[PDB]
């Protein structure tokens, strides 16, 4: 799909992914939704090949809750996106390599903070305040990279986040229908549904 | 070299006359009588093998020449202009008529055609 | 193709087969490869068939023009004018031309003018697709200042072997013979070099 | 991208008893997509009428072009061309952009007006003659249209039969082709009547 | 896949009223070099069937090594292998088309084109075509490569349909194909002069003639041809 | 297609068959592929059919002039040479793939000709699709010294091999005889061994059986006095 | 690069009646432009009221009926001799066709019978095996050439009842074995005249409640 | 190819047209799009024909096991997604399938999946696909409403094929209608174009543009 | 450039056209006029490869033009269509042709009779009710061809506009910016400047 | 490369260059190509040196294992096992080789082994890049029952002819001899034959 952003704040990690699902010469969807609950304080959002996308996120998924289940524990959100990492690693090797990039919002509920990891499909890891994939990064970085702080607040990071997708929106040439908006914190996972 | 003469060698005198024109007329008049007679079934075209020397063989000197199938031609006048006149006749007919249409000209229209080639040569450089 | 044309004691004789091919089929198997370009200055052609023949007919024309003028050409003359039309349209043409003439002053006289529009006077040549199987016949073979009978022995023998492997050659073998005496045109019929 | 298959249509020409019949769809599209469904296909020039398939732009040009010459023909000749005639202006001027041709698929058609025979020809985009004594067809559906016409077609039909034999030939071609239909045009040409009918059918 | 290195030219046959008459020249060319003059290509299987190969060489001698093969086990445990359970030429064909298929089918074909010429146990004239591709058919004239283009025309003169058999004598039939040989020899660049041809009789059963030659050759004429257009000497 | 020229006696024949085809599908089933040069110059064409037509028409027409120029019956040799310098020129682009013959001054000519300029001198020649099968008719059964009436038979025999085995001939045979001192005498459809069968039925609609929408005069007249 | 497919040519034609079901094709086989045989049957009676054929490439077409007629054949080993219907017929050549449907059989097949009720049967199948039972297909070289001309004179496509004028479509009355086999002779007579890969002979298998019927007819060999 | 589905107060509506083309040869105006895999579910075609055909009633194989196995109807979430995940097993290979899976079930209520060849599964309220797909959004979106009487809507489905098989080139023949409810799919006729065009122009006032 | 439309009424031709012009990535303007004025009562709008586009209908106005000032008359629509055509069917047989695609829009005052003319780069012309180029057309034929009616005024065609536009909003990828309409009739040519 | 092998009256005799090349350049002027696979039976090898050799060795392994088990091979045996290596596995390989051998029995006998695979068993052969210069010269000049004196000849001047017109031949003529005497290798360097 196209458009996945993050942002780490002072408490919370918040996600946003667009809406449109676009076949070629249509737009057959526009309230898709492009993420998964990983763990109950961790979210992955997720945008690349048709297909892949969805069967690469359903199979982490399908992991990390096996794990949760075995251990009765929740893995941290560093623990999750290696072991996310290392699927990509593995998979751009393959036969058919997993075309999927995926950001990774978690609370870790021992460290008490936000973490927000973006990985690409070859399996590139960076841990980061802010994140994106695609050409998202190219309208969005330059707004991040000077209102930024990390003693914000959920909802500087919310208005900061509209400032980015109003960007886009401007500046973009395709229509991506908006943005579902999800917030991560100690609480766990929650939608936005007003953005 | 070059044909520097790119200016018309025929013009208009005081009186309105075209002196070249009337001149090549004057040449026609001293050329030798041919005529032609129309029928209800038939046309015949005339003249006279005025011969320039008995030892000359007039028979390969043709007078009378055959433009298409169904069209002839004679003169009067200066037998040189007149073959040269034939061969672009002979030519034109082919390049802007039959070519074309699969057929050959109707008389008025090679006809015209003979004209416009005579009509250049008096007014061209 | 398979041609060839050897100098001796009394002139030149030009040799070749009459097999020309579209792939495998045998579009003409009684060609005559042997063309005149003057009185007694022949060549034998190989390579496109189109160019070969477009090229011999402008030479033709050239000799001819040139005769008019300034008398009976002389071989090389003839070789020249092939190369400067072989070499200056070198891009689209594939042509291989064997020049063979016989003058008084110079007598039998052999030149070669190869794919590129070089010239190459030699004692014998040999081109077309047969003539890689007779390099090394011919060369044992050859001797210079050989009567007309050894001379029309040698090219028989040479392109029956020719004729015998390259499936690109073949039908009869035709000879045209220049000497002071005149043109002679000889052939020889598969049943007669076969059996060699 | 095949020029002679980007807007589709179909034209077919027969031969009756003192009578021709001439015929096109009336579609224009763009590939899949339907543009036009008034796109006529048949012109006439005096009495000569002209059928022309394939691109569209061609087919306008040429129309334009064969109404300049047959203007300055009559204006010239004193008297309208005839179709034997006008077959060898269409071949001449095909010909003549050999190696940058026009992408059409003309039908000739007429009686002549002197010998009073029935005439019809075709031709392929570079000026080729098909003169054919039964029918001629030509466009996206030339196939379907040789099936049609090789079963269909008696030769001496009458007008008003050869009518429904040429129609029915066209209807039934266009139905087997996505390219074609969108409406229909018949021309019935006697020595000195020409009837035109638009025909019903099917819209998809 | 692969592309054919030693290759040999047509096999043409027909049917006649008690038979079936086949033929093939005795090259293996080397693209336009013609490598080797020896090369049988007519492969008698038993005393009713031949099978004629044309194409890849190479490949000619391992299917010449199958049906070699092929009469060997047949005579396993099989006290009737010289009658009743002999081997047919519809049976030597079928094992043949079938193997066509399979090779073709792993993208690995046997590079010829085959005909199975013979008689069957009922005097029946068996006459089927299989090549490279698996694709087979039959007629009352079968040929191969150039023979398929001019070797066919001439001898459908001679059977032009099933009816036309009965009326054919091996006289005129053999007479047919040795004619066709001769205009193949003419205008196959890939031919030799040297051929086999053998004959399948219900009566007189199996005649295989080797080292014919083609004959009674027209050249001639080409003497009076000069130049190729204006030329005259 | 399938074209032939057979030299015989006191002339030559060329013959043809009379199906054009575009790819698998027969355009015309009766096409006339036996050309004039001059009239008693003709040839025979094939490949590209526009192209045997145009290139026999101009070199036809500029053959038409020569003959008026010099006041000489055209030569065979003549069309050959304008022929293949115009082909050359074009690098085999004008797909014209002809056999030519006639009678002149000279005596009978038979050459063929190939898109990219290239001639041929023979007593018999084919050209087309069908010239394999013509071929192995021809190399069969000439011999020199054919008469008029053999050559005839054999140059028609030469086109039924290729109308009957050669999917790309077809219908009917058209032949041309040249002979010296004599007018050119064009056979047209010669043989015609290919008459389609009656039909099992008959496919004359009832009248009314097609929908009209509207119903109009065409004006073909100019526009009328008064 | 060697490929593994070639195009035989010719044209088959399957028609369904009220009762019964024919199965035409034409008797050529084709490679380029020559013809390798005038008659090589097309058309095969593959048991159990059941006629078959798999037109284009011959090698698929042969290797499909045979692999067909052995199914046929361990149907009634498996399943107590039971009838094979046209239906059960048409599901099982869809996963013959399939099972290569990375590597396909390069052909159209036609398959015609009774259904179980005794009415005619007429199946169609794609290169890949999407199939489906019609009234009236044609198959292979000429197929475009016949396919209209069947819509106008089977169904009665375009064709309105005179004095109406488009308003009442003329009715869709039944014909009989005689009638279809005239409209399957001109269609290959008229494709023979048009097609250059049509012709030499036209061989007919009828399909009733009393079996299979055959007749074969001449065609054009130019 | 014209096929839509699309979700409303009485269940779903299934329309699609009936023609098949080979480049511009027509080669069947009889095509049927819908694949009856069940009773109560309903497949549509589009891509490929024998992908579409066959992989949809080996899905009714599946679903039948499914049913024998848990003793309960398969959900239409469950249907779908055995199909998806088998199309996926194949991505690369050259499959060609875009299809509406319909069903009504108790748990779920009206239930459409767009399942898609190179392994896309979106359940949605509207879907339209083939070559004429975006004719017939056209008069979906303008004319949808949850609200809609099953007449109503059958007439919509119906209208929309009709709208793409007009412009579109490669879609046509004749419309088939379908209405799946809870206790199955009923089948709602077939319905030539050529006389429907007519038909709903003199009734509709629509198509102004053409000459009838 | 993207979108363009239009639709002949009773009295009028109304054309819309979009107003984003889009280099690749970024969308570089959101008010661009696709369209020129060639004569007092003809518009022409545009669409097609950059540079071109507007290189050409300048040459088209300034022709027109100068027969406007030379025979001091206005030409009709259909002539102005016609001189249009003949330039794009020569262009399209050029070394590099003109990759242009037009409506042309004109209230011929001797007839009194609005007419809508669709003229494609090959030099394809159509005299229509309706039109588009591109993928236009795709999405709002089917709506034209419901309610499209032959005597409907400037207000009801100016509704039907914006039921294509709405749609064309929904279903297509690309963010086109909304549209400029205008309207050409009998008193000459305006602009509608809230749509 | 240019390589033979000649029956003669009291055996076979096999020939060959000595030239390797990397495109123009000689890699090794002093190769020896004529391979011992077992006691009396060689082989000459050309096409790629890697493959020929891979060959080579394999087929001296099954006539080492061969007459362990069942004592000495014959020369058809051998042919046998290059042909099977070639033939089926035709596709990875790049081999033309001669094989020649002398048993007591069936005394000379050479058969050839081109790129397809095929086998031929004839009098005498050639191959390599250069032997199409000679299948005139060859065709012409072999005799069958020579003596060792005039086979060595034969191949002598052959090669000669072989190595003066192929740029991929040269070096010195290596010549092994098989007989019922035993195995005799010659050299013959460019002074000798050159002059020929
Ligand atoms: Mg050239
Ligand atoms: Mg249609
Ligand atoms: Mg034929
Ligand atoms: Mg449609
Ligand atoms: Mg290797
Ligand atoms: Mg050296």
């Amino acid at each position: 799909m196209d458009i996945i952003l993050g942002i780490r704040v002072q408490d919370s990690v918040i996600l946003a992914s667009s809406k449109a699902v676009t076949r070629g010469i249509s737009v057959l969807k526009d309230s898709d939704d492009k993420t998964r609950q990983l763990s109950p304080h961790t979210l992955m959002s997720f945008a690349g090949e048709a297909g892949d996308t969805v069967q690469f996120a359903e199979y982490i998924q399908a992991n990390i809750q096996l794990y949760s289940i075995r251990e009765d524990y929740e893995l941290s959100p560093q623990a999750v996106s290696s072991f996310v990492r290392q699927e990509l690693a593995k998979s751009i090797r393959s036969r058919r390599p997993y075309q999927v990039n995926v950001l990774i919002g978690g609370y870790d509920k021992k460290k008490n903070k936000p973490e927000l990891y973006q990985i690409d499909y070859l399996g590139t890891k960076v841990e980061l305040p802010y994140g994106a994939h695609g050409y998202s990064g190219f309208y969005t970085f330059s707004l991040l990279d000077h209102h930024y702080r990390p003693d914000m607040t959920t909802e500087e990071g919310l208005d900061l986040l509209k400032l980015c997708v109003q960007e886009l929106e401007k500046r973009m040439p395709m229509d991506f229908k908006g943005v579902i908006v999800k917030i991560v914190d100690k609480d766990g996972i929650r939608q936005v549904d007003d953005f | 070299m070059t044909d520097r003469y790119s200016f018309s060698l025929t013009t208009f005198s005081p009186s309105g006359k075209l002196g070249q024109i009337d001149y090549a007329l004057t040449a026609v008049k001293q050329g030798v009588t041919s005529l032609g007679i129309k029928a209800t079934n038939g046309v015949v075209i005339a003249t006279e093998k005025k011969s320039s020397s008995p030892l000359a063989m007039s028979e390969t000197l043709s007078k009378v020449s055959l433009l298409t199938p169904d069209i002839g031609a004679v003169y009067s006048g200066m037998g040189p202009d007149y073959r040269v006149l034939v061969d672009k006749s002979r030519k034109v007919a082919h390049t802007s008529y039959k070519r074309i249409y699969g057929e050959y000209p109707p008389t008025k229209l090679l006809v015209s055609e003979v004209a416009k080639i005579m009509q250049e040569a008096t007014q061209s450089g | 193709t398979s041609i060839m044309a050897v100098t001796f004691k009394d002139g030149v004789i030009l040799g070749a087969d009459s097999r020309t091919t579209t792939g495998a089929y045998i579009a003409n198997r009684v060609t005559d490869k042997l063309t005149r370009v003057h009185d007694k200055i022949w060549c034998c052609r190989s390579g496109s068939a189109a160019d070969t023949q477009a090229i011999a007919d402008i030479v033709q024309y050239h000799l001819e023009l040139y005769t008019s003028q300034y008398g009976t050409p002389s071989t090389e003359t003839a070789a020249s004018v092939f190369k400067e039309l072989c070499y200056e349209n070198k891009d689209n043409l594939t042509a291989g031309i064997i020049v063979a003439g016989y003058d008084d002053k110079n007598k039998g006289e052999v030149y070669t003018i190869p794919l590129g529009g070089s010239v190459h006077k030699l004692p014998y040549a040999i081109a077309g697709s047969g003539s890689t199987f007779i390099y090394g016949y011919c060369d044992k073979n050859f001797r210079e200042n050989m009567s007309k009978e050894e001379t029309v022995d040698f090219i028989k023998h040479s392109l029956s072997q020719a004729i015998k492997w390259d499936g690109s050659s073949g039908g009869v073998i035709r000879m045209v013979v220049l000497t002071a005496a005149g043109v002679e045109r000889l052939i020889f019929y598969p049943d007669e070099y076969e059996q060699l | 991208s095949d020029p002679s298959s980007i807007n589709g249509g179909i034209v077919v020409a027969m031969t009756g008893k003192d009578c021709v019949a001439i015929a096109c769809d009336l579609r224009l599209g763009s590939q899949s997509l339907g543009v036009s469904n008034k796109f006529e296909k048949i012109f006439h020039y005096g009495h000569v009428f002209l059928g022309i398939t394939g691109l569209a732009t061609d087919v306008t040009t040429l129309n334009e072009m064969f109404r300049y010459k047959t203007n300055l023909y009559k204006l010239k000749e004193e008297r309208a061309i005839e179709p034997e005639t006008f077959t060898q202006l269409v071949s001449s001027s095909l010909y003549e952009r050999r190696f940058g041709p026009y992408f059409v698929g003309p039908v000739v058609a007429g009686i002549n007006s002197k010998s009073g025979k029935p005439f019809i020809a075709g031709f392929d985009l570079i000026g080729c003659i098909d003169e054919a004594k039964d029918f001629i067809v030509s466009g996206t559906a030339s196939d379907q249209l040789f099936g049609m016409c090789e079963s269909l077609y008696e030769p001496n039909l009458e007008p008003e039969d050869l009518f429904e034999t040429i129609s029915q030939a066209l209807l039934n071609a266009a139905d087997r082709d996505a390219l074609s239909g969108w409406g229909a045009v018949v021309y019935i040409i006697k020595k000195d009547e020409v009837v035109k009918r638009y025909l019903k059918m099917r819209q998809d | 896949t692969q592309q054919p290195i030693v290759t040999g030219t047509s096999v043409i046959s027909m049917k006649y009223d008690n038979g079936v008459i086949i033929a093939a020249d005795n090259l293996g060319s080397y693209g336009s070099l013609l490598r080797f003059n020896g090369v049988e290509r007519l492969i008698p299987v038993g005393d009713n069937t031949v099978v004629g190969i044309s194409g890849d060489i190479s490949d000619m001698q391992h299917i010449e090594r199958l049906l070699k093969d092929l009469v060997t086990e047949n005579a396993y445990d099989n006290p009737l292998a010289d009658a009743e359970e002999a081997l047919e030429p519809s049976y030597i064909f079928e094992y043949l088309a079938t193997v066509m298929y399979q090779r073709r089918s792993k993208m690995n074909p046997l590079w010829n084109a085959i005909i199975v010429a013979g008689v069957q146990s009922n005097g029946d004239q068996f006459l089927r075509y299989v090549n490279l591709l698996g694709v087979t058919y039959s007629s009352p004239t079968l040929a191969t490569g150039f023979g398929a283009h001019m070797a066919n025309p001439l001898l459908r003169k001679v059977v032009d349909r099933e009816s036309d058999i009965p009326k054919t004598t091996v006289q005129v039939a053999e007479e047919a194909i040795v004619n066709a040989m001769r205009v193949l020899y003419y205008r196959d660049a890939r031919s030799s002069r040297n051929f086999s041809l053998a004959i399948i009789d219900k009566n007189t059963g199996l005649t295989f003639k080797k080292n014919l030659q083609v004959e009674n050759m027209k050249w001639d004429f080409a003497k009076d041809i000069k130049g190729y257009g204006t030329q005259k000497i | 297609t399938t074209i032939v020229g057979v030299k015989f006696n006191n002339g030559v024949v060329i013959a043809a068959d009379t199906r054009s085809t575009q790819g698998p599908i027969v355009a015309d089933k009766n096409c006339a592929k036996l050309h004039r040069i001059s009239p008693k110059i003709w040839c025979a064409g094939a490949g590209t059919a526009a192209d045997t037509e145009a290139v026999t028409q101009l070199i036809g027409s500029n053959i038409e002039l020569h003959s008026l120029y010099t006041s000489r019956e055209p030569r065979v040799v003549s069309a050959l040479q304008m022929l293949k310098q115009h082909l050359f020129k074009y690098q085999g682009h004008i797909g014209a793939y002809l056999i030519v013959a006639g009678v002149d001054p000279t005596g009978s000519h038979l050459f063929s000709i190939h898109a990219e300029g290239s001639t041929d001198v023979g007593y018999y020649l084919s050209l087309g699709s069908g010239s394999l099968a013509a071929m192995a008719v021809l190399e069969s059964h000439w011999k020199q010294d054919l008469t008029k009436e053999e050559a005839i038979k054999l140059a028609s025999d030469a086109i039924q091999a290729g109308i009957w085995n050669d999917l790309g001939s077809g219908s009917n045979v058209d032949v041309c005889v040249m002979e010296i001192g004599k007018d050119a005498e064009y056979l047209r459809n010669y043989l015609t061994p290919n008459v389609r069968e009656e039909k099992q039925k008959s496919y004359k609609f009832p009248r009314g059986t097609t929908a009209v929408l509207k119903e109009s005069i065409v004006n073909i007249c100019d526009i009328q006095e008064e | 690069q060697f490929n593994p497919y070639g195009d035989n040519g010719g044209t088959i034609l399957g028609i369904a009646g009220e009762d019964f079901a024919v199965l035409a094709g034409d008797t050529r086989n084709i490679t380029d432009y020559s013809i390798n045989s005038r008659y090589e049957p097309k058309v095969f009676d593959c048991g159990d009221n059941i006629v078959m054929s798999a037109n284009g490439f011959a090698a698929d077409g042969d290797a499909l009926v045979k692999r067909f007629k052995n199914s046929v054949k361990w149907y009634h080993f498996d399943h107590n001799d039971k009838k094979l219907s046209i239906n059960s017929a048409a599901r099982n050549i869809q996963h013959l066709l399939y099972g290569k449907r990375f590597f396909p059989y390069y052909v159209h097949t036609i398959i015609a019978g009774l259904d179980e009720d005794g009415k005619g049967a007429v199946y169609s199948f794609d290169p890949v095996g999407s199939y489906e039972r019609e009234q009236c297909r044609a198959g292979g070289a000429a197929a475009s050439l016949i396919m209209p001309f069947l819509d106008n004179q089977v169904n009665f496509k375009n064709q309105y009842e005179p004095g109406t004028n488009g308003k009442v479509k003329k009715p869709l009355k039944y014909l009989s074995v005689e009638e279809v086999i005239k409209l399957v002779r001109d269609s290959f007579t008229s494709a023979t005249e048009r097609h250059i890969q049509v012709g030499d002979g036209l061989e007919i298998l009828i399909v009733t409640k009393d079996g299979v019927r055959k007749e074969f007819y001449e065609l054009k060999r130019d | 190819t014209t096929t839509l589905a699309f979700r409303f107060q009485g269940g779903i509506i299934v329309a699609v047209d009936s023609r098949a083309t080979a480049g511009n040869w027509v080669a069947s105006q009889t095509v049927k799009k819908v694949i009856e895999i069940n009773p109560f579910l309903l497949g549509t075609m589009a891509g490929g024909a024998a992908d579409c055909q066959f992989w949809e009633t080996w899905l009714g194989s599946q679903c039948r096991l499914h049913e024998l196995r848990e003793k309960e109807r398969i959900s239409v979430a469950a249907a779908s997604k055995i199909l998806s995940n088998l199309v996926y097993q194949y991505k690369g290979a050259g499959l060609s399938m875009g299809t509406m899976i319909c069903g009504y079930t108790r748990k779920e209520g009206p239930t459409i999946y767009y399942v898609d060849s190179d392994g896309t599964r979106l359940k949605g309220d509207i879907f339209c696909v083939g070559s004429g797909q975006t004719f017939a959004y056209g008069v979906l979106d303008s004319n949808y409403k949850w609200d809609l009487s099953v007449e109503d809507a059958l007439y919509l489905g119906k209208r929309s094929i009709l709208a793409a098989a007009h412009r579109d080139a490669y879609s046509g023949g004749s419309v088939n209608l379908y209405h799946v409810t809870e206790d199955g799919w009923i089948y709602h006729g077939n319905h030539d174009v050529g006389e429907l065009f007519w038909k709903v122009k003199e009734e509709e006032g629509s198509f102004n543009n053409v000459i009838g």
